[PDB]
This record gives structure tokens, C-alpha cells and sequence, in this order.
């Protein structure tokens, strides 16, 4: 059968070009009948076209910002490149390739799919998270761990004792806040001496914080 | 510019059949084919429901796409759920300046366990929150089944739009999902404004919590 | 088969891509079902595929 594999850097920053392409095997990029799209999904949104390319030349873009997109295509490596332009800290997403069907009196489907890449537009290289207590007002309380560059996130409650750790979202700054909490049955449980540590992945570094 | 809209949550017990519409509504929907995309949280979406009528190899014939031109819109029924129907479905289609109009995304899901009313955890600023100037406001909604995860927030008077940081429905320990309504504000404007309000509307039941100083 | 059960016969499950036709897949590491990957044991959206 036909599958595509995306293929490109899967971290950028701001005030760049996001380049990437898409590496088909199972058919030949220069076939006709068939256009190479690019299909963007935002991180809990739905799914945004960004263009397709017929192998003749003729490159359809979406009306959105058709003004910062470029689309080529290679015969000789069955590759189909895309390349964006100014890049902002919104267009982080999930670009999938889709090769559409244009064989019967209409544009149709999005046949094959590939796997999907999931790449982040950040200028920072480096930072430290900062915690945060949460009093609470049956109650519920945590901690606030907000402003942490790497992906992977280090959680731990009362050093292992339990949990719904709200994993965070690229917020507008280009950054995340982990908003971990535990329940309590009342107010008198939450005297009690709870810890909540989180551990820098990618520096070893921990950070301790006193809740209650 | 052509346009697809369709619900945003959809929810019905298992055997049953459930119905996802998409209209269009600056231009038609008869002039361009209409496409299902069942999308699997976690992977590539995949045809179920191709040209309006047709369905790949492989699918369940549980499947069929119609064609309404006289409300100018596209169904998707689905009669006899499964567990694995639980992925959401979106509805794509083609402008006549041949670009491509998705849609906004369905989520369909079983209603395996009991449905419950969504909690409210308003929380305001903290005391090292205050001093680091910043709010970070939040609404640590739980308790919920259905997928049906909706913010909408507001201030004492006005709407608030900027800083919504709405994430992903996540699942607890114990098989049930929750979400954050996270939300940065300027303490100045916190020390101006009154109070606000974290409106969730999960299935219908707008369920609603303020906070305030 | 054997009355004791069997444990020397397993099958990959849930990879992340499709294969292509003739390939054999050797590494078992887990596979991460979910956006939250486990780095030692299986979890939850990170069980092993074998």
C-alpha cells in the first residue's frame, strides 16, 4: 500500500522559516490524479488546510496565510516540501500529509495519511520553572509549576503517595504552567504536611515546595 | 469563503444511532464533495466516508453520508456504536476557488458510565502569585463523563477572551475526565476589576462559578 | 498448545505507524498511547507492546 512519513526539525522559533517535507514511498510524487497536501492541527483544535501541490506546477494555498507558505515537489526523490514563512508562536501544531484524489470530475478525499509530526515554535532555550501553592476554599489544593521550556514533566505527590496532573498547553508566551492537584475530604485534612516536587528533566535540578 | 460548521460534542448511549451535521453556509454543499475524517485521539485521521456517499474498504458498514440540499448541510449517521467509535469525526469539504474547508470537529463518544454534573474548583491568585505580579487564574473543572468540555469566561460585567488556555480534556485515576481553564491577567486589572466568572456549559447545564477578592 | 498457558508466543500491538509490506520490527519498547510518554515501567496510554 501507500503511506508518506513527514520528515523535519521538530523545534523552531519565531521570526524563522519552517521547513519540512514529506518523503512517499509506495507511488511516485510525479503521478498525476493525485495532489500533496498539508493538512494543521493545533493541539485541541480541529484541523487547518494549508495547501496542496499538483506535480504540473500549480500550487492551490489557503487563503489564511497563503502570503507566508510555499509548497515544491521532486520527481527524482518522491519528496514534497513544505515551507513556511515568519513564523509566529500560534503556528505550532500536528502537520499531517494527506495525498487528495483528483481522478473523477471532482477533488475528493484525502486517500493516505501520514503519521504526523508535532513541532513547537519557541525563541527560548532555557528556563527554570517556579512553584506555586494553592490554598483551597470536600476542598481541593495544589501547586502552580508555570514557565518551563522542556516537554517532559516531572511530577510527584507527597514524594509517591497519590493522579490528573492537567498536562499543560503552549500558552501565548511560547511556554507551559502545570496546575497538578489532589482532593481532600475536608478542610482539617489539608493541615496536614503535604509535598509537591517537580524534577527538571533535561538539568536534574528539583524543586521543593511546602503546601497546605 | 465556504465554511462547514458542525456540533461540537456529541453524546448518545451505545446500540443506539447518533447524527453528525455539517452546513455550509457562504456557498453551497452540492457543488463539492463532503468527506468524514474519524480521527482517533492520538493518531492520523482516516476515511470513513468519502464523495458523499461512499465508505472505504475495511470500515464497518455501521457507517453512511447524506446529502440535505434543501438545509444546504451534510449528516453522518452512525447507527450501533462500538468502543472504538469514540473518535471524533470531521466533516471536510472544498470551496469553489478550490480550497479546502474543514470542519470544526465532533466528538463522539459511548455512554458506558452513567453521566454526572461537571465540579467548579474557582481559585483565586495566591499569596506568592500576587507578589510574583502575576494571576494565573484557574478553573480546575472535574467530575464530568462526556467530552463535552466548554469555557467560556466572564468578567464582573464584561467578556473575557484574551488568556484563555483552555487544555485538553484529561482523564483522572479513577475513569473520568477533567480539565483547566487556565487564565493570565494583568494585576493591575485584577486589582481594578471587581470579580469573575468561569462558565463551564458541560452538556447543556450551564454551571457556573465566580470568584472574587 | 500446553495446559500451563503459554508465554514464549507474543505480538506487537498498537505501533505508532503502519508498517510497510516486509518489515520486521525488533525493539519492544512501549509504546506511548497518550501525549504524556513514560521513560522506566509501562503506565497508563503507555502500556508495552508485546
Amino acid at each position: 500500500q501507500v503511506q508518506l512519513q513527514e520528515s523535519g526539525p521538530g523545534l523552531v522559533r519565531p521570526s524563522q522559516t519552517l521547513s519540512l517535507t514529506c518523503t512517499v514511498s509506495g507511488g511516485s510524487v510525479r503521478n498525476e490524479y493525485y495532489y500533496w497536501s498539508w493538512i494543521r492541527q493545533p493541539p485541541g483544535q480541529g484541523l487547518e488546510w494549508i495547501g496542496y501541490m499538483h506535480n504540473s506546477g500549480n500550487t492551490y494555498y489557503n487563503p489564511s496565510l497563503k502570503s507566508r507558505v510555499a509548497i515544491s515537489v521532486d520527481m527524482s526523490k518522491n519528496q514534497f516540501s513544505l515551507k513556511l514563512s515568519s513564523v509566529t508562536v500560534a503556528d505550532t501544531a500536528v502537520y499531517y500529509c494527506a495525498r487528495v484524489d483528483v481522478g473523477g470530475t471532482l477533488v475528493s478525499t484525502f486517500d493516505h495519511w501520514g503519521q504526523g509530526i508535532l513541532v513547537t515554535v519557541s525563541s527560548a532555550s532555557t528556563k527554570g520553572p517556579s512553584v506555586f501553592p494553592l490554598a483551597p476554599s470536600t476542598a481541593a489544593l495544589g501547586c502552580l509549576v508555570k514557565d518551563y521550556f522542556p516537554e517532559p514533566v516531572t511530577v510527584s505527590w507527597n514524594s509517591g503517595a497519590l493522579v490528573h496532573t492537567f498536562p499543560a498547553v503552549l500558552q501565548s508566551s511560547g511556554l507551559y504552567s502545570l496546575s497538578s492537584v489532589v482532593t481532600v475530604p475536608s478542610s482539617s485534612l489539608g493541615t496536614q504536611t503535604y509535598i509537591c516536587n517537580v524534577n527538571h528533566k533535561p538539568s536534574n535540578t528539583k524543586v521543593d515546595k511546602r503546601v497546605e | 469563503e465556504f465554511m462547514l460548521t458542525q456540533p461540537h460534542s456529541v453524546s448518545e448511549s451505545p446500540e443506539m444511532t447518533v447524527t453528525i451535521s455539517c452546513t455550509g453556509s457562504s456557498g453551497s454543499i452540492a457543488d463539492n464533495y463532503v468527506q468524514w475524517y474519524q480521527q482517533r485521539p492520538g493518531s492520523a485521521p482516516t476515511t470513513v466516508i468519502y464523495e458523499n456517499y461512499q465508505r472505504p474498504s475495511g470500515v464497518p458498514n455501521r457507517f453512511s453520508g447524506s446529502i440535505d440540499s434543501s438545509s444546504n448541510s451534510a449528516s453522518l449517521t452512525i447507527s450501533g456504536l462500538k468502543t472504538e467509535d469514540e473518535a471524533d469525526y470531521y466533516c471536510q469539504s472544498y470551496d469553489n476557488s478550490n480550497v479546502a474547508v474543514f470542519g470544526g470537529g465532533t466528538q463522539l463518544t459511548v455512554l458506558g458510565q452513567p453521566k454526572a454534573a461537571p465540579s467548579v474548583t474557582l481559585f483565586p491568585p495566591s499569596s506568592e502569585e500576587l507578589q510574583a505580579n502575576k494571576a494565573t487564574l484557574v478553573c480546575l473543572i472535574s467530575d464530568f463523563y462526556p467530552g463535552a468540555v466548554t469555557v467560556a469566561w466572564k468578567a464582573d460585567s464584561s467578556p473575557v477572551k484574551a488568556g484563555v488556555e483552555t487544555t485538553t480534556p484529561s482523564k483522572q485515576s479513577n475513569n473520568k475526565y477533567a480539565a483547566s481553564s487556565y487564565l493570565s491577567l494583568t494585576p493591575e486589572q485584577w486589582k481594578s476589576h471587581r470579580s469573575y466568572s468561569c462558565q463551564v456549559t458541560h452538556e447543556g447545564s450551564t454551571v457556573e462559578k465566580t470568584v472574587a477578592p | 498448545s500446553k495446559p500451563s498457558g503459554n508465554y514464549n508466543y507474543l505480538y506487537r500491538l498498537l505501533r505508532k505507524s503502519k508498517l510497510k509490506p516486509f518489515e520486521r520490527d525488533i525493539s519492544t519498547e512501549i509504546y506511548q498511547a497518550g501525549n504524556k510518554p513514560c521513560n522506566g515501567v509501562a503506565g497508563p496510554n503507555c502500556y508495552s507492546p508485546l
